[PDB]
């Protein structure tokens, strides 16, 4: 009855093994050959063709530029710093391809050997640009998305025309799909005969207004049908490929992630997270995989999951985060203390120190006011379970109610103060500070308000002190004076 | 805030959705350095509040210019805040994992209802294995497993049509499949198909859960989490230290963990990964939530580096910890202190000693508005100076304050209610507490480091229901009894017995006086004795007059202390009270007699001024006591050399072999034993009434002057052990095995201890004490768990017009009187008009008020017994009237209305608990005999033998009231008969202790008949004698081939016929089982009585006696009466052909006949008749017999097992939570409701008090009548509240939630935690109010 799910992962990831040393490399082939094959269909569709010399001189547009984009671009390995030469040199040979392209799709259609071989080494000049970065995602996704619209529309006539006609579909299949643009179709199906093709009514309008949105797309994709359903699943499985692929490579070397695993299993956090997290960074270091380096991949994912492992250990795994460089400064200490340590047989000042480190004490204990974590509310700091500490702390944050009744009375003295004053004393004194209000109004605005004035109120001001301050209205405040 | 009721629901997702105000987002919460509230993380103000007034983060709005106006940049609020206590945000999941107590816990109440077992269903939800969500086809089945590798067999054939996962979103798809009403009908139809039991239980509790979901609209699916709510930072909080140093909760963390793996699930959902490495991180999500709600319940808990688990969710509510024990029943205070304590001797009742600094801070704001008052502090800043200028004023305006100002005093353990009070306040140039002592007598307390603490009454009504109600004068005995609990504790007592005594030695004998001012003269001027009887003369008083005083005078020859001491004495009384030497008891019945005959106050300040001229007259006495008081006497080494030489003696016989250990261990400890009370005997002889002193006389001897025995004749302290041990042998001593030693004491304390005396002492000092250590933690657990069944219960109406209860007769039995039936009656109501001896003289219609001059009148008349209106036949429903219950005693009148009770009989029998765990039948004098529920018969002697074991012996006196009463065997010898008079001392009755007889009632010849040597029996002829007869043996021994033979030696005649039971056709013959073997053989005869063969042979009791606890050993019953034969032949156990007269047979019943039987393979039971023999069992009682006949047992039972400790508390008490025990009932017929289902006995008649009256003849049922134990008596309440707050917990709110439930705040407890006031006394007319409110709309 083992409800440890440790038990369970362990035994079914113990399930599989490892191959080596050509399935691997054959993984590799089949993998690039399906991209290359997805490729392929991307050297397809027409007037789709050209994503490339397009945002070829999109990237190139902007007059000089080796950055982020760039960096994912071309990237062509070898069985760079980018020398901005050979880009120029490269956007005068693929606008030949094109303007040559464009001319020969049109002459007879596209049934012509020497036109779909010059297809061909298009794709091939296309194919020396590698299958690059997010950018050709987009570019599929223009081939993806399309493609779930004509399998909208399919989806939409045959609810209408299967449902109804009189016998149930089979000639509908074999009709509709091949025609779709004209009503020949239908004399095509009505070339065996009968009586009960002579009456039809009543969807005659639904067809062809159906029909209607059906070459409408072909404006916006501008091409066959024929092709489309080619291409999408010649480049479906060219994906599948290596969808598929990896798993066994994935599952092989699982061995290999516990291993090295357990190198860093230095009581700091718990398994599954780490495992996971290993298995994570593993996914990346399959999907970036040259064998043609010819090395053993243990060395690629160890450091690509290495450098998982070390930062996400460093971002998660306190109450408080903590960013990096605060981490990496941390980690020096405790290194350099440990040798300094030997060094003095003793523990290092932060002067010498400071020295060694070759900076000052200032960043020292700048960083000894960080270097501590959070002691949990509830442990007992009674020793018997009498007081946990959580019951020592008092909130000092809200009020006192003698202070309450303090600041009251003030309140009530002043207003019994500003009772015996002037009308228009009191009331200025009042709006200008937002007593008695949730207001506070103040100088011009008065003037444009009451009429001008501005410096005799201030004349009034210091009168009004006058009269009350002389100690005998000033002794209702003279003990908030002591406040 | 007001508001009528409570209720628990089902939270929608959506019921959250309104809940929230944000999502939350991300597992940070703050900068490192800008100790800051993130956005999006834990702390985020945007959604959960701000800390300031009106201050965005960036302070981008501000001060009102921008009032509503939530800063865009940081996305934070402007307005008011105090709401980072309410507001709870929300987090919506990726996919949905399971709540968990509606899964692990005791029957699922998930699958439970599905009717899987739950091991399917982890094979499911571990992730192992695939299960048919719906069979698409039915080739397969919705219910049915599919490991994942056949699910590939059952896959690769078909793909298609069939629906079969692993994951709630199987299962929710199953709650969202499955249709209910199809399947209630279903069930309730087949039910009546085959309703055998186990199968109509379940087939009901799922038709229950079924309509549950019905009617409540409660459902399935919101078992299954999508959103999950997050809780206010104040609750959780993080903050800092002085020293920059941070403090955290544990469950930041746990909503910090789930943070990442959601994360990391989504985050790996981004990126089309193995479905196994899904099922990993769904596995460690609902593992955290698991661990929210309970860190340690599925597996093993999870640590920080603690290496201690993180406390659950369910940890907040739970022990004592949560809310319940902790911070809401008991709670701290403001406005009230403590300190060390001592005495007041000077004191009077409503004084008491109080440092003065404690009312000084206590009463400031009396003193503050005060000071504005007079305007010497017109404010509050120069009140407070000129408190620290220390003003004289300011102690005339403190008294001027404190005068008319109750206040209560606060001693724990409290144990009753009688173990806090309500005083007066006096001040003190000092900083010990100084009181009354007597009423250390109430707290148990003693000035040997006790401490204590003070509360204040603030409000005016506080003030006044201190100064009314637990004011002392209000308070002067228990309701537990009608004890003075002011007892003169230790001192007064024992001056006053010094003072109240009668020498002849002193001086100035017999003279004369007018009166005891004189007396005072002349014994103050150096005359006279205190202590001498000498003639005087008094003037004492009567009110034989309507209430009205009735003088008289004349003389009496007395002490002179009595004389002196008649001066104190409020002027009512005889003088034969104060006549003699007084000991405590005296003192006791003395104030009896004071509040008796005059009322409280001449009592009070009488017992005022005892005690001070108890003080006085002490202090005068003359008092030490030193190593010669202590005395030995001469007599101890001759006794001790004389068994020395006698211990040897058998010392010697064992040496040769004679006697055993056990035999010479048993008559070694006689030996000492006696030995021990020689030495005892001769110590009180010759300290008791040794001293020789001259008085007129040659020698004359009275009260000692060893100055020891009056210590103990006075109640003050110790008695005849304590002085043993100091002069004679201190009992023997044990190991704490519970053995017992062999060589006692010989020195003492005068003399001195040897080093292995006090070594051996140690032991068993040291058990008792570790005892004394652990008692209370069971007394406070029960007492507990009492008040926890019987909060319900107060007080409703005058009188329930019931129908009669109770009968009263004393419980006197196997000595004198044990409760006098005056003692029962007194104060009870009678159930019924009731009649003299005098027949016909009704004296109550129904009911009175039974005080003690009926009483009395009683006690004249011979009658014997006597019925009560019973709580139990109170018939109020949710209360009762006050008739049946009568008297409150420390009222001392008629029980008024609105006081709660349950709380009372629980400190009466809670509180004293704590101490509490620490052959022949001779008549004694004459009396009248009384035995009935007789068979009987002359016997062969000419004299008694009983032959129905019903009947046991009673002395009655010649009147007709009992005397004596003692079991009486079956068939055991008597030398004397019924309807007869018998000298004492006679042994009238005789038995071998041994024997159960065998007798014959019958004459008639034997001859062996029916049984053959090792077939039924073995032959056993006696080798020494001859005679013998074909002897039975055990039920193993014999042989096979007849021991499915039942052996029967026959009675017959000369014919051969059966001799019938004599008035009966039925044949007499014994189908005899082991033991009863027969001396005579064939052809001879029996007498009628004549054996033809013969069968030779505290705490934790209570606590199991109130638990409904149940034993194993059953001396089984008749169920039914009519005769019985025996059954099938052990299988494991014998069974029991049953036969009714008129009933039906077939009711028979699996007997160890191992243990002895009654009954015989053809005797006839009356139903309720014992069958075998040990102890039974108390639902065996209500389910055979009547009621009173049990709450009589049980009361008897365990009132004995008190009084044996000399305890003493009133019945009535016990009889109250027998009524809440009862609160049950099994339903017998059916067309009301479900058929047997228990529920409310009182419901029951109340829909029978709507439904079987002409509403109809008859639609309903009838029903039985159950019983719970105490603490799921507890349990099943109305209210889950008082059931939510102690125990089981989860499981009550789990079941209170699923049916959406609701409360109404009837018990105290649940108006108590929310502030309300009390449904009872005080608040009694106002919740009443209340109640016609809610009756008025
Ligand atoms: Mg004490
Ligand atoms: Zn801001
Ligand atoms: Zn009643």
């Amino acid at each position: 009855r083992t409800t440890d799910p440790v038990r369970m992962y362990m035994r079914e990831m113990g399930t599989v093994e490892l191959l080596t040393r050509e399935g691997e490399i054959d993984i590799a082939k089949r993998i690039e050959d399906g991209i290359n094959q997805v490729q392929c269909s991307v050297a397809e569709y027409p007037e789709a063709i050209t994503y490339l010399l397009e945002q070829y001189d999109r990237v190139e547009a902007e007059e000089a530029r080796l950055s982020d984009l760039i960096t994912g671009f071309v990237d062509p390995n070898a069985e760079n710093s980018i020398d901005p030469e050979l880009a120029r040199e490269k956007f005068a040979e693929l606008r030949a391809q094109y303007v040559v392209t464009r001319d020969t799709i049109k002459a007879k259609g596209r049934s012509h050997a020497t036109a779909q071989e010059e297809i061909l080494k298009l794709s091939e000049v296309f194919k020396q640009f590698r299958l690059v970065p997010k950018q050709f995602d987009y570019l599929v996704n223009s081939m993806r998305v399309m493609m779930d619209r004509v399998r909208t529309q399919e989806r939409l006539i045959m609810k209408l025309c299967v449902e109804q006609c009189k016998m149930p579909k089979k000639n509908f299949i074999t009709l509709f799909t091949g025609n779709e643009t004209s009503d020949t179709w239908f004399n095509a199906a009505i070339a065996m005969n009968k009586p009960w093709s002579e009456k039809l009514h009543d969807v005659s309008e639904e067809v062809h207004r159906a029909l209607q949105k059906l070459q409408q797309i072909e404006e916006e994709t501008g091409l066959t049908i024929e092709q489309v359903k080619d291409i999408n699943r010649r480049m479906s499985i060219g994906e599948a490929k290596a969808r598929r692929a990896k798993k066994e490579m994935v599952e092989a070397n699982l061995r290999l992630v516990i291993s090295i695993a357990k190198k860093y299993t230095n009581r700091g956090l718990q398994f599954l997270d780490l495992i996971q997290e290993g298995n994570i960074g593993l996914m990346k270091a399959v999907d970036k995989f040259e064998y043609r380096r010819g090395y053993k991949f243990s060395t690629y994912a160890t450091w690509w999951i290495r450098q998982a492992i070390t930062r996400s250990i460093a971002d998660q795994a306190r109450t408080i985060r903590i960013p990096v460089h605060m981490i990496e400064t941390i980690n020096k200490l405790n290194r350099i203390s440990r040798q300094m340590l030997q060094e003095m047989g003793r523990e290092p000042t932060p002067e010498e120190l400071a020295e060694r480190m070759l900076m000052p004490e200032d960043k020292i204990r700048k960083v000894l006011k960080i270097a501590k974590e959070p002691i949990s509310m509830e442990t007992p700091i009674g020793d018997d379970e009498d007081s946990h500490l959580g019951d020592f702390i008092e909130d000092t944050t809200l009020e006192l109610p003698l202070d309450s009744a303090t600041t009251e009375s003030l309140r009530a003295a002043t207003h019994d103060v500003l009772a015996g004053l002037t009308a228009r004393e009191a009331k200025v004194l009042r709006m200008r500070f937002g007593i008695d209000m949730n207001t506070d109004y103040t100088l011009e605005e008065v003037g444009k308000q009451f009429d001008v004035t501005r410096e005799r109120i201030r004349q009034i001001e210091a009168k009004a002190l006058r009269k009350l301050r002389h100690p005998s209205r000033s002794e209702v405040l003279r003990s908030f004076l002591d406040d | 805030e007001e508001f009528d009721a409570i209720k628990i629901a089902l939270a929608s997702p959506d019921m959250i959705r309104s809940w929230s105000f944000g999502e939350v987002k991300k597992p940070e919460t703050i900068n490192y350095r800008t100790f800051k509230p993130e956005r999006d993380g834990l702390f985020c103000a945007r959604i959960f509040g701000p800390v300031k007034d009106y201050e965005c983060l960036c302070g981008k709005y501000k001060r009102l210019k921008h009032r509503g106006v939530i800063c865009e940049k940081c996305g934070v609020e402007v307005t008011q805040t105090k709401v980072r206590r309410e507001r709870m945000g929300h987090i919506e999941l990726a996919s949905p994992t399971a709540h968990i107590w509606f899964l692990k816990s005791l029957p699922s109440r998930i699958g439970l209802l599905l009717d899987m077992p739950l091991r399917d269903i982890e094979r499911v939800l571990y992730f192992e294995s695939y299960v048919v969500i719906e069979g698409g086809m039915t080739n397969l089945e919705r219910q049915q497993i599919l490991t994942e590798e056949q699910y590939l067999d059952a896959l690769e054939e078909f793909g298609d049509e069939f629906d079969a996962k692993m994951g709630a979103e199987a299962i929710q798809a199953l709650l969202k499949s499955m249709d209910l009403e199809q399947e209630c009908e279903q069930l309730r139809e087949e039910l009546n198909e085959t309703n055998s039991e186990t199968k109509r239980k379940k087939l009901t509790k799922r038709i229950k859960l079924l309509e549950a979901f019905v009617q409540s609209g409660n459902k399935p699916e919101w078992m299954i989490l999508t959103v999950l709510p997050v809780l206010p930072p104040d609750l959780r909080p993080l903050v800092p230290l002085d020293g920059g140093r941070f403090a955290t909760s544990d469950l930041n963390d746990l909503y910090r963990r789930v943070i990442n793996r959601n994360n990391r699930l989504k985050r790996l959902l981004d990126l089309a990964a193995p479905d196994i490495i899904v099922r990993n991180e769904k596995r460690m999500l609902q593992e955290a939530v698991d661990a929210l709600l309970d860190n340690g319940r599925r597996g093993r808990a999870i640590t920080g580096s603690n290496k201690r688990p993180l406390k659950s969710l369910a940890d907040m509510i739970k022990g004592k910890q949560g809310r319940f024990r902790q911070n809401l029943l008991g709670k701290r205070v403001d406005y009230s202190g403590r300190s060390v304590i001592t005495v007041g001797p000077y004191l009077r009742l409503h004084q008491c000693g109080l440092p003065k600094k404690m009312a000084l801070e206590l009463f400031k704001p009396f003193i503050y508005g005060k000071l504005e008052l007079r305007g010497l502090a017109t404010t509050i800043k120069a009140a407070k100076k000129m408190v620290e200028r220390e003003e004289a004023v300011v102690w005339d305006i403190l008294d001027e304050v404190i005068r008319e100002h109750p206040v209560l005093l606060n001693r724990a353990p409290t144990l009753h209610r009688l173990g806090i009070q309500a005083f007066e306040p006096v001040l003190i140039e000092g900083k010990a507490i100084q009181l009354h002592p007597l009423v250390c007598a109430a707290y148990n307390a003693d000035f040997d480091g006790d401490q204590m603490a003070v509360h204040v009454p603030l409000t005016l009504e506080a003030q006044l229901e201190a100064r009314a109600l637990m004011m002392s004068t209000n308070n002067i005995l228990s309701p537990a009894n009608g004890e003075p609990i002011i007892v003169p504790s230790q001192d007064v007592v024992l001056g006053l017995y010094y003072m109240t005594r009668d020498c002849v030695n002193a001086k100035g004998e017999g003279m004369v006086l007018t009166g005891p001012k004189e007396a005072e003269r002349l014994y103050r001027s150096g005359l006279a004795s205190l202590h001498a009887r000498v003639k005087v003369r008094i003037t004492e008083y009567e009110k034989d007059a309507n209430g009205e005083l009735v003088a008289k005078t004349s003389l009496k020859d007395t002490t002179v202390g009595r004389a002196i001491l008649w001066m104190i004495v409020p002027k009512g009384l005889p003088y034969s009270i104060v006549n003699q030497a007084l000991g405590k008891k005296a003192i006791s019945k003395m104030l009896n007699t004071c509040y008796r005959i005059l009322g409280l106050k001449p009592t009070v300040i009488f017992a005022d001024q005892i005690m001070y001229t108890g003080f006085a007259y002490a202090a005068r006495s003359g008092a030490s006591v030193g190593i010669d008081d202590m005395v030995i006497p001469e007599k101890k080494h001759e006794i001790i050399s004389e068994a020395e030489a006698e211990v040897a003696e058998i010392q010697e016989q064992f040496q040769s072999g004679l006697v055993t250990a056990g035999e010479r261990y048993n008559k070694v400890i006689d030996i000492w034993a006696a030995a021990n009370d020689r030495v005892s005997k001769a110590m009180m002889d010759n300290l008791q009434t040794e001293t020789v002193i001259n008085r007129d006389g040659q020698e004359e001897k009275q009260v000692s002057f060893n100055s020891i025995y009056m210590m103990a004749d006075s109640g003050a302290r110790g008695s005849a052990a304590q002085i043993r041990q100091l002069a004679g042998m201190r009992g023997l001593m044990a190991k704490p095995d519970g053995s017992i030693i062999e060589t006692p004491i010989t020195a003492n304390f005068r003399e001195g201890l040897n080093v292995l005396q006090y070594f051996i002492s140690t032991h068993g000092a040291r058990k008792g004490l570790a005892d004394t250590a652990l008692k209370t933690a069971n007394s406070g657990y029960l007492t507990r768990r009492l008040v926890d069944v019987a909060q319900d219960l107060v007080v409703t109406e005058d009188d329930c017009g019931t129908h009669e209860g109770i009968m009263m007769t004393p419980v006197i039995e196997g000595g004198d009187v044990k409760e006098p039936l005056r003692d029962r009656v007194l104060g009870r109501v009678t159930a019924e008009d009731v009649l003299k001896p005098g027949t016909a003289d009704i004296l109550v219609p129904r009911n009175t008020l039974l005080h003690e001059q009926w009483c009395d009148l009683l006690e004249e008349n011979s009658v014997d017994a006597v019925k009560v209106r019973s709580v139990v036949s109170c018939d109020t429903d949710f209360g009762v009237c006050a008739h049946c219950y009568g008297r409150d005693l420390a009222r001392g009148h008629i029980i008024n209305k609105g006081e709660a009770i349950g709380v009372i009989a629980a400190q009466s029998i809670g509180e004293p608990g704590t101490q509490l765990t620490m052959s022949s039948i001779q008549v004694k004098n004459k009396g009248s005999i009384k035995l009935s529920n007789v068979k009987s018969v002359v016997n062969s002697s000419g004299k008694l033998v009983i032959t129905s074991r019903n009947t046991e012996l009673k002395l009655i006196d010649e009147f007709g009231r009992t005397k004596e009463s003692y079991k009486v065997p079956y068939g055991a010898v008597l030398a004397k008969g019924d309807g007869e008079q018998v000298a004492g001392g006679e042994t009238v009755a005789n038995w071998d202790p041994h024997t159960m007889p065998v007798i014959t009632e019958v004459s008639g010849f034997v001859r062996f008949t029916d049984m053959i040597d090792g077939q039924t029996i073995t032959r056993q002829t006696d080798e020494l004698t001859g005679l013998s007869s074909l002897v039975v043996l055990d039920s193993a021994e014999r042989t096979a081939g007849g021991k499915d033979l039942r052996p029967a030696l026959k009675i017959v005649d000369a014919q051969g016929n059966d001799v019938l039971i004599p008035g009966t056709d039925m044949p007499a013959q014994y189908f005899l089982p082991g033991k009863a073997i027969v001396q005579l053989e064939d052809g001879v005869q029996i007498s009628s009585g004549d054996t033809l063969a013969r069968i030779p042979q505290g705490l934790p009791r209570v606590a199991d006696l109130f638990e409904a606890r149940r034993p194993k050993e059953p001396a089984i019953l008749a169920e039914i009466s009519g005769i019985v034969s025996f059954g099938k032949e052990t299988k494991g156990k014998r069974r029991l052909v049953i036969t009714p007269v008129d009933g039906s047979d077939p009711y028979e019943e699996m007997i160890p006949k191992w243990r002895q039987l009654n009954v015989f393979e053809g005797e006839r039971v009356e139903r309720g008749d014992v069958i075998s023999d040990g102890p039974e069992a108390p639902h065996d009682i209500l389910r055979l017999r009547g009621v009173h006949a049990v709450t009589r047992y049980i009361v008897n039972e365990v009132q004995d097992v008190y009084r044996l400790q000399g305890v003493k508390i009133n019945d009535k008490h016990i009889e109250v939570i027998v009524r809440q025990m009862l609160r049950k009932a099994t339903i017998v017929n059916a067309g009301s409701s479900d058929f047997l289902e228990g529920e409310q006995v009182e419901y029951s008649r109340v829909k029978i008090a709507n439904r079987e009256l002409e509403a109809n003849g008859k639609v309903g049922a009838t029903y039985s009548r159950d019983l719970l134990g105490i603490t799921k008596a507890s349990l099943a309440t109305e209210s889950f509240i008082s059931a939510a707050s102690f125990q089981e917990t989860t499981r009550v709110l789990t079941e209170a939630a699923v049916a959406g439930k609701r409360d109404e705040l009837r018990g105290l407890k649940e108006n108590v935690i929310v502030g309300r006031l009390i449904p009872a006394g005080t608040g009694y007319a106002y919740h009443q109010d209340r109640m016609r409110r809610r009756a008025a709309g």
